[PDB]
């Protein structure tokens, strides 16, 4: 019952930005990673971003380069994806998949996503 | 009668021979010798290549220097050897390899200098991280610093900068890097080189694991830690240095799987 | 009575148990089998039968009649891919579907080796050469005909004969590859790439399609039994 | 054919000596340790040898059940707005410390696994209110399987899946796990990582774990209340007790000796500090 | 009229004076009459997939052309 | 059904049971195991192993790499102690972190021979002849050689053969000792008084260190599992 | 804070049993204990307790003796355990002779330590009649079963 | 298929005509088909500690000078 | 008589060739 | 559940005195001893006082001979530790070790202790 | 070797075969066929050079 849960919307005009929020319960056990994926309209589910455990060391997506911020406050038990600069590219549903990782793409635990949206 | 002596050794291997003249006798991990996947646990189907005397022959890394200051160094094999001939070579071509090793530290002196410096081979010689925030943390890019190896420190110094991590092995010396006293590392093969009767320490190593044969690339078998049990020390002096120089050469070496050339960011 | 200790475990059910219990209807009068064609005794078996693959999976094509159809053309030769896929049977989009991958949906661990066969389907007059190729794991995964070339592969030729066979030899880390994406037990990557080009005379179409199938072989197995996610009852 | 129980090597008697022979002398620069025996140094009498090696053998020493997790549900009433709580735990010794230092002791092992499951149950709220003895249901979700997101969705049908279903109040629970291992031994430490960071990749691409193998090594069990609703909420405690059986070991490692931090084999400052103060020249 | 089944043995234990070793056996005595409540025995045979692999009339040989 | 009667203990759950259970995976193929090279059979067999001893636990020398040096010098002969030891070796600090104490940590009783190793590690040039004893307990713990001489000992030439060994005959009223720090089942005192001197020619370092190990005997045994207190988990 | 009790098992608690082993001076024997566990609620109030179960752990001689009801002890990984479930029959473990001398002994006209003249009083004196203060270790008991609003 | 295993008498019962003399027995037999399901045998074998001792390449004799 | 437990065949040893004989090529119109 | 609690203090001026009790609970089986040990700043634990079970009849260190009284209270079920003349060698921690004993040595309960300082 | 019998060390002596750059470090000296010296007691070292040469006859 490793509750995560997305929070975000998504419904700006093309250029703004949006926080893309994820409350965690159940079980995370820190060590590894927590991070961010999204499916697009029509392509494959691509990884967004990922951070380290409680560690704000980070990577991004070559497509989102500095134009996201994914952080987190383990006293909240949260992850957060400030994005900035919201495109037409970036028009998608995105997935706070933070569980297991130790890297960049195994999971065992997703969420049910949200949408977003970069009109114009 | 004739004069055969534990001291004196004469190790060969392809077109590579080592002599010693103050030894103490050699150690065969685990008493096993290394040796050739048998068909009893073989596990790849492909025709392994088996380099012989193109890898299994001794390989000198870089000499590392030894002062009163010294804490430790250590190393990882296959990691080690990751640039040596066509070992290395090989090494990159393959999916699936395993070797053994014939490991041989050199450091000489006078009968007038002293100490003592403990060859540790471990198996799996997993080390520390530096963070207080981050456990296994620590990057490949640091987790595998080839020929030039490694040192162990006098005091662990936790990594603050949550902005950029240095995501290094911050391993204690006295804890062995691994969180365990270094008075128990003698349970791992070992020769300890006292500078007063020896000059060399031999550990030929077999290949272990979990597995018959393995990714070279990511995983290393074996470990080679070296710390000063005693400190050096040399006449009234204040400041002298001896050198140690690593020699290691694979043996019974196997590779499976053979593709293109693996191009690994080591920076 | 017989002194007896219960043990730890008593009166407890699992679901994976073997024993006996009273039957219902005694001396129920069971009707005989009869030699019904075509019996199965392992899940296996249905794995070593080749199973078409659904390759292009666009959101154009996927989930229609054209996912299994890689369309070749009469294009000048060039080094870039035609296919690729990734050796994760029970994981990758397009194999996780074929009955291999099915199979393998109900197992945690999977082993042994696998074998391709691609069907050409294009006009009797129409000739050419591809390489198919699988490369094991831990490097680079090829773009280029020029790496592809380096692992295992088969160069086949387009003519009477008109389906070829690439074995996948099982070469890995461990004696089973998890069933699920890992890097641990990943298992490298199959290619195919134009080793000549497609050649056409005159009035004959210049475009055509190549079926994928797959399959075990006879050194193939699967372990520990589990859940499948291919299906599940929403309320 | 020297087997666990069997009495130790005899004392010889051994009288005064002058000799060439050093059984005194060695050197432990040869890693090998000097094999005497008091005869060698003193003199003794002839003694018979009672004591037996028998307990301290790798498979009785790893005899005892052990503590691995202790996983927590409830059974909340219907009106509730939380849901009903149904945990779902990572498969690994190494949540506990002790089990896991023991199974330290060594590089490698392969040991069939028992499983043993304690439950222990209470109500919460201040309230007179009844509960029917409760029923427990563990999943064992193997890795890749449908991992339960409702305590009332459709993986708890366990078609395929082991699944032991408690009553409350019987015999603790108990089943059987060979050595499941992908391996040809389970690992206690991995010096490697699952990936490789490639040149013509990004390091994101090829960054993962140190230590780490396979994220999911050997999958998560699933416990849940059975029974539904109850307008007096009770919650549920069910510990786990592993038991090694079979074991066989290789290559023993020097015993931790700091307190554990994470998975991993690192280690957190304000505890590197194990042996006390002693005078070298008091007893 | 028990029924005495041998074991595949996987994970060895030290010994070959009691277990590990000398082969590992198991007792089994149905308790009812019918066959039905038995317990399954687990002890089948495999088979050829050839009835599904090679369906055709005329034997499959692997070293030669297909359609000849 | 066969008439039983239970019995007392049924039902209960000892930790240390050895009893037969349901299997979760039935017919489960086990993956072979390999020669792995080491394996070890007895917990004892590393208890033979020398470790190296921290004996200087001083405040500004303990949880270092110096606490393993006992450091002699070239000073003039006197009677005094070098080093001081008792034989408890679960219960004394010094003893206690070794191999041999920690896997005595986790039994309740202990018996048998010890054996202790001291290395040289000075100069060449350096001599000396040093005296490691073992006296019996129940008097007074020696202090200066006179009285150490009196009990079990070796006298050690320091040359080329640089190991000395002293072994720590099993001389006790019970048949096992505790592994705790008792009286009633107390160990004696191990003891290193300088024979001669240390001696050393010009330019030379005129103090050096010597390595302490201990190891068990083939006679030496554990009995009574328990859990150890050198680890803990607080919350 | 929940009540978890240590006792040192000797067999001098009670009268009966020791009266029987003392009339001899030394003894051997396999020791059986068993269990018989009994409980009731304490304050006046119609609460609820669902059936509790009970640990009885056996911490030898040296072994970590628990400090809190729920701290790290229990996990008891050597140590010897049972878990008694309220309402089944009584609990009981075998345990063999396990004396450190070669017999059981019920009277020792003696001292563990000897007052040495080079040793000040204090530090040579100890009990008359006692061998080691830790002669088999103690059991330690514990509801398992998390608190309850009802005592 | 019984299995009839020996026990190492520790405490003897005044007995040597059911008990203490001869030859204590005990019996088990297996319950299930699975190798992992069976109870811990303890028959197992002690060995050499000398491939952790002696790792050394040449034999060591311990009345002779270690290094020759 | 090959039962569930067996071991699978073996994996023989095979070198170069250069042969008529097509382990390679096949038809599956022969729906085998 | 043998509950050793110490109190008393520390933070005297130089030649002063402090009162170190010790509430005890469990099952103290009278008969044996009750004592006092101390840990120091920087050096071995030491042994201060014992007293016997219930009998007055007790024992000093050398270092602290008449300065410290070590009493008892079993009706009240503590021990007391009277300290007079401290000084900058009691600068120290102080822990109440009242169990089995038998002798001065001896232990299964101790507490978590207090410090004490003599400063000047 | 001609110094003090006080005087140890450890040299390297390699004979790498042509067709490449000749070493100028150890590290590529190394890589050819050679014998690594101890200085002790036994005062003379030989490294032998393999006949290894395209050419039955070299001129
Ligand atoms: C009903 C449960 C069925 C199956 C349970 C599977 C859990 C297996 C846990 C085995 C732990 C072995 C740890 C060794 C680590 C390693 O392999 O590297
Ligand atoms: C789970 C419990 C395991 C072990 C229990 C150990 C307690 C042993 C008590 C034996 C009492 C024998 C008394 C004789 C006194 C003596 O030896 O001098």
């Amino acid at each position: 019952q490793v509750q995560l849960q997305e929070s975000g919307g998504g419904s700006a005009q093309t250029g703004g930005s949006l926080r893309l929020s994820c409350a965690a319960s159940g079980f995370t056990f820190s060590h590894g990673y927590m991070a961010w994926f999204r499916q697009a309209p029509e392509k494959e589910r691509e990884w967004v971003a990922c951070v380290r455990t409680s560690g704000v060391s980070a990577y991004y997506a070559d497509s989102v380069l500095g134009r996201f911020t994914i952080s987190q406050d383990n006293a909240k038990s949260t992850l957060y994806l400030q994005m900035n600069n919201l495109k037409p590219e970036d028009t998608a549903m995105y997935y706070c998949a933070a569980t297991s990782i130790s890297c960049s793409s195994g999971y065992m635990f997703w969420g049910q996503g949200t949408q977003v949206t970069v009109s114009s | 009668a004739c004069g055969y002596s534990d001291r004196v050794l004469q190790l060969t291997l392809g077109n590579s021979t080592i002599t010693t003249q103050e030894a103490a006798n050699s150690v065969v991990a685990y008493g096993r010798w290394p040796e050739y996947l048998r068909d009893s646990e073989a596990n790849p189907v492909d025709q392994p290549t088996e380099p012989d005397v193109a890898a299994c022959r001794f390989y000198t890394l870089d000499t590392v220097s030894w002062t009163k200051e010294s804490r430790g160094w250590w190393w990882k094999l296959p990691d080690a050897l990751r640039d040596m001939g066509l070992f290395g070579q090989n090494m990159y071509y393959h999916y699936l390899g395993r070797s053994g090793y014939t490991v041989h530290v050199q450091c000489n002196a006078s009968k007038f200098h002293q100490g003592a410096l403990g060859v540790f081979a471990v198996p799996e010689m997993c080390l520390a991280g530096d963070s207080n925030t981050t456990t296994m943390h620590t990057s490949y890019q640091n987790a595998n610093p080839g020929e030039k190896g490694g040192t162990f420190t006098g005091t662990f110094t936790p990594d603050n900068n949550q902005t950029s991590p240095a995501r290094r092995f911050c391993p204690v010396d006295y804890l062995l890097g691994n969180g365990t006293l270094l008075g128990n590392a003698f349970v791992f093969p070992h020769q300890i080189i006292n500078l007063r009767t020896n000059n060399c320490a031999t550990l030929v190593l077999p290949y272990v694991n979990s597995l018959s044969i393995d990714s070279m690339v990511k995983h290393n078998n074996w470990g080679i830690a070296i710390l000063p049990l005693a400190p050096l020390n040399f006449a009234s002096e204040s400041s002298p240095e001896i050198p140690i120089t690593l020699t290691i050469a694979p043996m019974c070496c196997e590779f499976n799987g053979l593709r293109n050339i693996t191009l690994p960011r080591l920076q | 009575g017989l002194p007896v200790m219960n043990t730890p475990g008593s009166n407890q059910y699992l679901t994976a148990d073997n024993f006996q219990s009273p039957c219902a209807l005694p001396e129920f009068d069971v009707t005989p089998p009869i030699d019904i064609p075509g019996e199965v005794k392992n899940m296996m078996e249905l794995a070593e039968i080749d199973t078409m693959i659904p390759f292009d999976l666009s959101a154009t094509k996927k989930n229609t009649m054209e996912m299994y159809r890689v369309r070749l053309s009469d294009k000048p030769h060039t080094d870039d891919p035609i296919l690729c896929l990734s050796l994760s049977p029970a994981s990758d989009p397009r194999l996780s579907h074929t009955m291999l991958g099915e199979i393998l949906n109900y197992y945690t661990h999977w082993a042994g080796s696998l074998k391709f066969t691609f069907l050409f389907c294009g006009s009797m007059m129409a000739t050419g050469k591809l390489l198919v190729s699988y490369a094991p794991p831990g490097a680079d995964p090829p773009k280029k005909r020029k790496e592809a070339m380096l692992g295992t592969h088969v160069i086949w030729d387009i003519g009477l004969q008109s389906s070829c066979t690439m074995v996948v030899p099982w070469i890995s880390n461990t004696t089973y590859r998890q069933t699920i994406d890992d890097s641990f037990t990943e298992g490298g990557y199959i290619s195919v790439f134009y080793q000549t080009r497609i050649v056409v005379p005159l009035s004959t179409p210049r475009e055509m399609d190549i079926l994928g199938f797959v399959s075990a072989c006879n050194d193939f197995s699967v372990r520990l039994l589990r859940d499948t996610t291919h299906i599940e009852q929403k309320a | 054919a020297a087997t666990s129980r069997d009495a130790l090597p005899n004392t010889e008697a051994s009288g005064p000596t002058h000799s060439k022979e050093i059984p005194a002398l060695t050197a432990v620069e040869t890693g090998a340790t000097n094999p005497l025996v008091p005869s060698d140094t003193v003199q003794t009498r002839h003694v018979v040898q009672h004591r037996s090696r028998s307990e301290s053998s790798i498979e009785s020493f790893f005899a005892r059940g052990a503590c691995v997790t202790i996983m927590t549900v409830d059974n909340p009433a219907s009106t509730t707005n939380k849901d009903k709580l149904f945990a779902v735990w990572k498969i690994t010794y190494k949540d506990t410390v002790q089990l896991r230092r023991k199974l330290e002791f060594f590089t490698y092992s392969r040991f069939d696994m028992e499983l043993t499951f304690v439950v222990t149950a209470n109500f919460t709220e201040t309230n007179n209110g009844h509960a029917l003895n409760q029923v427990y249901q563990i999943m064992y979700v193997p890795p890749g399987a449908p991992v339960p997101e409702k305590w009332d969705d459709y993986t708890w049908q366990t078609s395929s899946n082991p699944s032991i279903f408690y009553t409350y109040g019987t015999a603790p629970a108990r089943i059987s796990v060979p050595y499941v291992g992908i391996s040809n031994a389970y690992s206690h430490f991995y010096d490697g990582f699952s990936k490789v960071p490639l040149k013509d990749q990004s390091a994101a691409l090829g960054d993962s774990l140190y230590g780490a193998a396979s994220l999911n090594d050997f999958g998560i069990l699933a416990v849940r209340v059975v029974n539904d609703h109850n307008p007096t909420k009770v919650t549920s405690k069910i510990r786990v007790y592993l038991k090694p059986k079979h074991i066989r070991v290789w290559c023993p490692r020097p015993p931790r000796a700091v307190a554990y931090y994470g998975p991993g084999v690192d280690y957190k400052d304000g505890t590197l500090t194990p042996l006390s103060t002693k005078d070298l020249t008091t007893y | 009229g028990a029924q005495v089944s041998s074991q595949k043995v996987g994970a060895h234990e030290n010994s070959n004076r009691a277990y590990g070793g000398s082969t590992i056996n198991y007792t089994t005595i149905n308790y009812y009459r019918d066959s039905a409540s038995n317990a399954a025995s687990k002890q089948d045979f495999s088979q050829d997939p050839s009835k599904f692999t090679e369906p055709i009339k005329d034997v499959l040989i692997k070293t030669a052309p297909m359609l000849n």
